[PDB]
C-alpha cells in the first residue's frame, strides 16, 4: 500500500513497486511564493509543465570501494531542459524539488544507502586551511564524490545525518527512495548560479555485497523541480 | 423504399452503440 | 457496459499526482485485458472538447462498398466448331466472395457475418475491323445450389419458370438487384473449422450454407456474322450488416479460393518468416530527420 | 540495469503491445496496401466450371 | 497487439515479436527504438491498430504502448520509455530522450 | 485476491494459487439453449454432473524448440468420459467450455505462453494449394503442433491474436490461465464429429529459459464442458 | 458591427453644411482605415430608395461555378508496342486547382477556403476512316494520397474494395459526385508560407493537407481493332463555402502550378514594371470625347 | 488623443508621441486557445511575462534606392530571448503578435512607408520556374529585402495590399505604426520552424527625400508575441 | 437532398451577413 507509488509531474511519470513511504521534508510541501512574503515586484514567470517535471541525471556505478555521491541543487539542473533555460535567462529562482533515487539488485545482494538531502551543505576541505574553491563545489550535473563521508566532508558526523530529511535504500527491503523538498532559504528567491540550497547525498553505509554473479549495479537520480518561479528576466550569461 | 421486402432497403448507417469492454476488458472482476 | 458513442471521448485536465498505492500506469497483460491507463493518468493534460465523429469506422460503412466478385470475358460468336471447355455465349459462376482479395481480406476480419447482398452487373463489349458496338440483351438467371444450370445458350432452362432472371442491355445502366440473407444459419460462416459432410472425404473449410448459389449469365441475342468479346463484371455490396468475433488480418498472400493455405512472399515484407520488412538493428531508426 | 542472479537466464525479453485509446479516430477510407494480387487465385477458374 | 520491434535479419518468425535485453557494463544505454510510422512498413504495421488504420487515410487520437517483462522472478531492473514529439532527430542518449 | 481461485464443476475441482483474473470470452457466460432460439423439437438430455466437469488432457513437454500446441473442441473431448459417450450416441451437441491451462516452473525460469482460444480456426497448409485433410485437422485428444505459429498456421498473424479470448502464462507472474468459453456458432446446436468451434492454442512467444537445473516443464490442459445439451439420440457410430 | 445586408444602402437628403470643427471629407489614411466620408457629407444629396440586391457578389455565388480543373486526351487502342511515358488506356491525376488559371486566380483571392467539391466528369471521344463512336464505359477511381495507384488498364487495383469508383458511359449524362471537405485542418491553405516536411529539402508552398488525392481514370472496355482518342475533362464546383482573409489579385501571368513565380509580360499591360498599359502623360485623357 | 500611445507588455514598454490609431488585424485581438478548439491533449506552457514582451530587431537603413524589407513570423523571433528557447524545446506554438515599427525624421523630410502584415505570404521567384529554396525564405532575424515590391514578390499587386492589415508611416504625419495580429492559421497550433504565418512588410511607396542635411534614417521593428502557448516538450534541435 | 450526407446538398446561397468594418475600420477607436 505504501510500496507502490506513481509520481506524475508534467509529461513525466515514475512508477516504483518496492518503495517506502515517501518523505516530505520537515513536514512541508512545495508552494508558490505568497504575496505577503514576496520581495521582487515584477511579475514572475511560472513555466509549469515545462519545468516542473523529472530530470534524470547520469547514473553512477555502485562498487566495493565507493564512498558516496553528492549533487547540489539547483546546480545539478542549471543546464538541463527548460529549467536550465529559465535559470540562465532570469536573475531569481524559487522552487522545491522532488528527488527520486533508483537502485535495484537481486534478492542475493545486500547493501544499504543513506539517501539524505542536506540543507546548506557548506563543504570543508581536508588537511588544509584554504577554503574549497569554485570548481570543487560547482560540479554541475555529474556531481561529486565524498572524500570522507564518515564526517560528511564538513567535520560533522554521518551518524547524526538522520536529523536531515532522508530515506534509506536497503536492498533487502526497497529499491527506491523519494524525498519531497520545499523551498529552504532565508531569502524568498535566490540567485541560482552562486548559491546551492539542497545537497542530495547518497552514501554506502552498508557496502554492496553478494556471492552470485557480479552485474553492474548503478544508482540513478531523477529530480523534479516543483513550483518554479523566476524573476529578473534578462539575457543569458 | 417502394419495394415490398424489407431487405431491399438502403444501408443502415446509424448504429452507434459500442461495447469495447467485451474485447478490451473480458475479465470477470 | 454497452453505450452509444457518436464522437471520440474528451480529455479532462489533470494535475500533479503523487499518491501511494495508486499505480494507473502499471498493468497486468497476463489477465488478457487491455491497459486501462488514461492519458490523464500518465501525463498532465488539458481539457479538450473532442468533436471527431466515429461514423466512418462503423461496420456498415466499413463493409458496404461495392467490390468486384466476378469477372469473365467470353467470346460472343458462332460456337459450332469450338472446344469443350469454352464459354459458348454463356457462363455459370458458383457465387463466392473469395476470388478477389480486397473484399476477401475485409470480410475475413470477422468470423460471422449476416448481410444482404446488393448485386450490380456491369457488362462491357469489344469487337473481336471495327463496325460498331451492339446493344446486346443479357440474361442473368439466379440458379440456387440444388437446381439445374443450363448447358447451352438456347437451352430450355433459360425460360426461368421459378428461377429469378434479370434481363438487361449493355447501353442501359448496370443491372442491380438485392440478394437477401440466404443462409440456413443465423449468420454466414466466413471461417468454418469443419467438414461439409458425414463421410471423412468431404471438403475442409467450406460450409455449404455459406454458398449463395450459381449465377448463370447468357446473351439472349443470336450470333452476328462477326465475333465479340463480352466482359461481365459482378459487384457485391453488403448491407444490413451484423458482424461477430473479429479476427487477425491475413498478412500472407492468398494461394487459393478454397482454403487458407499460405506460402508468403520470398522476402520481407509479408514473408513466412518476416511479415515486416527488416531494418539494421533494433536501435536503428529508418526515417530519421537529419 | 538488468541485474539477474547466476541461476536465472542472463538475457531477458520484453514484449511490446500497442492499442488505441477511446479518443482515437479514423476517416477517409481507402484500400489497404497490405494485400494484393497480380494473377488469379488457385481454383478460381473452377468456380466457372 | 504485439509490435515487431525486432524486425531485423537473424530474427526469424516469433523472434521478431520480442526484444532481448541483457546486463550492461555502461550506464544509460539505448536498448531499442520504435518507428511510429504506421503507413510505412515498420513495427506498428501488423497490429490491430495498424491493419485497420491502413484502410483509412486520416487518423487522430492517443495511442498506448504496453511492455510486458518476461524474465524470471529473480530478474530486477528499471527502464525509461521515452516518447519524443517530432521536429528533430531520434534521440540517441538518455539525456536528450528524457526531456 | 484475483490470484487464488477454485473452480468446482461436478465432482472435479481445481485450486490455483498464482492465477490471473480469469477470462470470460466476449464478456459471455455459458447457458442452456432458450426456447426462442431452439430448433430441434425433441427433448434434450442435460447430463449435468456427468459431463460438466473437468477433463484433463495429456501433458505436453515444454522445450527449447517448441513451436506451440493446439486442441480443437469438442474434438479433444469426443472420446473421454460421459461427455464422449453422449457425443457418440447423439446427433446434436451444444456446450460452452471452461479451459484451465497449467504450467509452473521455478523463480529462476523465464518464458511466456500465449494461451488463446480461437473461434473457427480454419487451418491452412504451407507451400501447397491442397486443402488440409481429415487426419491433419482431427487430431483428437493429443492435439496438434503448430507448423508456423508466427502466422497461426492460416496466413494471419500471431501478433494480432489477442483480439481472440486469451490469457498469458508469464512464469514471472502466474502459473495458470483460465478462459470461460460460451457457445460460439452460427447454429444453435451442431454435429460434433465434423465441426470444431473452439481451438485452444498455446504458444511459446517467449521461450523457456533458465540457468539452473533442467527439469521437465510440462503444460497441462484441463477442459470442463459447461451446460451440455444433446439432441438426436441414436446408436453410437 | 456585423449585420445582414440584402440590398445596397439608401441615400438620405442633405442640406447646406457650414459647421466649424466638423470635417467629414478630411481623413487619415495613416491609421490604415478606409475613408468614412458619406455622399451626404461631401455633396448635397436627395433621398434615394435603393433596391439593388447584393446577392450575386456572395462568396457562395462568386465561387460556386463549375470550372475546368483537368483535361487529358489519351489514345484508346492496343498499347503493346508503345512508349514508357504514354497513357495506356488509363491516366492518373494528382488533384489540384492550380492548373487552369481562371479558377486559380479566383480561389487565390483568399487565404483560406473551406468547401465541398462537386466533381463533374465529361468524357468525349473521336475516331483516331470513320465507322462510328463507341459507347465506352469508364471508371474513375478516387485514390487518396497514401494509397496505391494502378499501373495498368487491367491491373487489380481497379477492383476498388474500399476506394470509391464511379462507372459511367460516354452516351450518359456526365458523371457527377460530391467530394467533401477533406482537409486535416479547418480550412484549405490556398497559400502556404512554409515547408512540407521536417527536413530542409522539402517543397515550399505546397501544404500536403491541401491535396485531395489522385483521380485514376481508365476505360473498362478492352481495345477495338481501331484506335480512338478519348478526352476526359474534370469540372469542379465549390460549394458550402467559407472564405477568410482576402488577398490582392494576381496581376502577372502564372508560370507554374507548383509556385507563385512571376515573369510578367514583355510590355504593358501586366508587365513586371508596368501592370497598367501606358498613356502619354498624367494629364492625357485616352478616351476623350471630341 | 490617438497620437500618444504606451504599449506595456511584460518588462517592456514603448511610448510614442506621433502615432496613428493602432490596427487590430481583422478586428481581432489575441487570445489563448479555448478548450472547444484545442487539439493537443497535453498541458501547454504559457510563459507569460517571459515571452509576451517586445523584441527589437536590427534596424535597417532607409535610403534612396530602397525597395523594401520583410520579416517572417515567427521565424524572425525563433532565436531571441525566452520566446526562442520555448520555440526550440517545443513542437507546437500558438501566439499573436504586436508589431511596432519605428521611423522618424525631421519636418523637412518626406516619404511614406506601407507597413503591412501579410498572412501566408508564399513568395515567388522572378524569371524562373524553380520554387524558392529554404535559404531564400528563412532569413531569420535579419529578414529579407523585396526584389520586386511592386508585385509584392508573388505576382500580386502592391496597390491592392491594403486589403491586408496595414498602416502607413507618412513622415508628415506620424513616426510609428502599430499592428496587433491574432493567431492566423487553418490549424490551432503549428510547428514554428517550418511554417511562417505573418510576414511584416515595410515598403517605400514614397521614397525618402529632403534638401536639408543627410542624416541616417533607420527603420526599427519591435515585435511582441502575445498569448504564447507551447505544446510538445522535448529537447532542443 | 435524398442523400444521407449533409455535404451532398446543393449550394447554400442565403448568407447575407456582412461585416465590412473588419477590413475597412480595423482601428481600435
Amino acid at each position: 500500500s505504501d510500496r507502490v507509488l506513481q509520481l506524475k509531474l508534467g509529461n513525466s511519470a515514475i512508477v516504483t513497486q518496492e518503495a517506502a513511504n515517501y518523505c516530505c521534508a520537515y513536514g512541508e510541501w512545495p508552494n508558490y511564493l505568497p504575496d505577503h512574503e514576496a520581495v521582487a515586484i515584477d511579475k514572475p514567470t511560472q513555466p509549469e509543465t515545462a519545468t516542473d517535471r523529472f530530470y534524470t541525471l547520469k547514473s553512477v556505478k555502485w562498487e566495493a570501494g565507493s564512498t558516496g555521491w553528492w549533487w547540489k541543487l539547483p546546480d545539478a539542473l542549471n543546464n538541463i531542459g527548460m529549467f536550465g533555460q529559465n535559470v540562465q535567462h532570469h536573475y531569481l529562482y524559487r522552487s522545491g524539488f522532488l528527488i527520486h533515487v533508483q537502485c535495484n539488485a537481486t534478492r542475493f545482494h545486500q547493501g544499504a544507502l543513506l539517501v539524505v538531502a542536506i540543507p546548506e551543505h557548506q563543504r570543508g576541505a581536508h588537511n588544509t586551511n584554504t577554503s574549497p574553491g569554485f570548481d570543487d563545489i560547482m560540479k554541475g550535473e555529474e556531481g561529486g564524490t565524498f572524500n570522507h563521508p564518515y564526517v560528511l566532508d564538513d567535520g560533522t558526523s554521518l551518524a547524526c545525518a538522520t536529523i536531515f530529511p532522508h530515506q534509506w535504500i536497503n536492498l533487502r527491503t526497497n529499491n527506491s527512495a523519494t524525498i519531497v523538498l520545499p523551498w529552504m532559504n532565508a531569502a524568498p528567491m535566490d540567485f541560482p548560479l552562486r548559491h546551492n540550497q539542497w545537497t542530495l547525498a547518497i552514501i554506502p553505509v552498508v557496502p554492496l555485497g553478494t556471492r552470485t554473479m557480479s552485474s553492474m549495479v548503478p544508482i540513478t537520480v531523477s529530480i523534479a523541480p516543483m513550483c518554479c518561479e523566476f524573476n529578473g528576466l534578462r539575457h543569458a550569461i | 423504399n417502394f419495394y415490398k421486402d424489407s431487405y431491399a432497403a438502403s444501408a443502415s448507417k446509424q448504429d452507434f452503440s459500442q461495447d469495447p469492454s467485451k474485447f478490451t476488458e473480458p475479465v470477470v472482476e | 457496459i454497452e453505450s452509444i458513442i457518436k464522437t471520440a471521448t474528451d480529455t479532462v485536465k489533470s494535475e500533479i499526482n503523487a499518491e501511494l498505492g495508486v499505480v494507473p500506469s502499471l498493468n497486468a497483460v497476463e489477465t488478457g485485458a487491455t491497459s486501462n491507463t488514461e492519458p490523464e493518468e500518465a501525463i498532465q493534460t488539458r481539457t479538450v472538447i473532442n468533436q471527431h465523429g466515429v461514423s466512418e469506422t462503423l461496420v456498415e460503412n466499413f463493409l458496404s462498398r461495392a467490390a468486384l466478385v466476378s469477372k469473365r470475358s467470353f467470346e460472343y460468336k458462332d460456337h459450332t466448331s469450338s472446344a469443350a471447355q469454352t464459354d459458348k455465349n454463356f457462363f455459370k459462376w458458383t457465387i463466392n466472395t473469395r476470388s478477389f482479395v480486397q473484399l476477401r481480406r475485409k470480410l475475413e476480419l470477422f468470423t460471422y457475418l449476416r448481410f444482404d447482398a446488393e448485386i450490380t452487373i456491369l457488362t462491357t463489349v469489344a469487337v473481336n475491323t471495327y463496325m460498331g458496338l451492339p446493344n446486346l440483351t443479357l440474361q442473368a438467371m439466379f440458379v440456387p445450389t440444388g437446381a439445374l444450370t443450363p448447358e447451352k445458350q438456347d437451352s430450355f432452362h433459360w425460360q426461368s419458370g421459378s428461377n429469378a432472371s434479370v434481363f438487361f442491355k449493355i447501353s442501359d445502366p448496370p443491372a442491380r438487384m438485392t440478394i437477401p440473407f440466404m443462409c440456413i444459419n443465423s449468420a454466414y460462416s466466413v471461417f468454418y473449422d469443419g467438414f461439409a459432410g458425414f463421410e471423412k472425404s468431404g471438403l475442409y473449410g467450406i460450409n455449404p450454407a455459406d454458398t449463395i448459389g450459381n449465377l448463370c449469365v447468357r446473351i439472349v441475342n443470336e450470333h452476328q456474322p462477326v465475333g465479340f468479346t463480352v466482359t461481365v463484371r459482378v459487384y457485391m455490396k453488403p448491407k444490413h450488416i451484423k458482424a461477430w468475433a473479429p479476427r487477425p488480418p491475413r498478412t500472407l498472400p492468398y494461394m487459393s479460393i478454397a482454403n487458407a493455405n499460405y506460402k508468403g512472399k520470398k522476402r520481407a515484407p509479408n514473408a513466412l518468416n518476416a511479415i515486416i520488412g527488416n531494418r539494421d538493428s533494433v536501435k536503428t531508426m529508418p526515417h530519421n530527420i537529419v | 540495469n538488468l541485474i539477474v542472479p547466476s541461476e536465472s537466464s542472463d538475457t531477458c525479453s520484453l514484449i511490446g503491445f500497442i492499442a488505441a485509446k477511446d479518443d482515437f479516430s479514423l476517416r477517409l477510407m481507402r484500400d489497404s496496401p497490405d494485400i494484393g494480387q497480380i494473377d488469379h487465385l488457385h481454383a478460381a477458374e473452377a468456380a466457372y466450371q | 497487439s504485439m509490435m515487431e520491434i525486432n524486425n531485423t535479419e537473424s530474427a526469424v518468425g516469433m523472434e521478431r515479436l520480442k526484444v532481448d535485453i541483457s546486463a550492461l557494463t555502461d550506464v544509460d544505454q539505448l536498448l531499442f527504438n520504435i518507428p511510429l510510422d504506421i503507413q510505412l512498413d515498420g513495427p506498428l504495421r501488423n497490429t490491430l491498430v495498424g491493419n485497420i488504420s491502413r484502410y483509412y487515410t486520416h487518423w487522430s487520437g492517443s495511442l498506448e504502448m504496453t511492455f510486458m517483462f518476461c524474465g524470471s522472478f529473480m530478474a530486477t531492473g528499471k527502464l525509461i520509455l521515452c516518447y519524443t514529439p517530432p521536429g528533430g532527430s531520434c534521440p540517441t542518449t538518455r539525456e536528450t530522450a528524457m526531456l
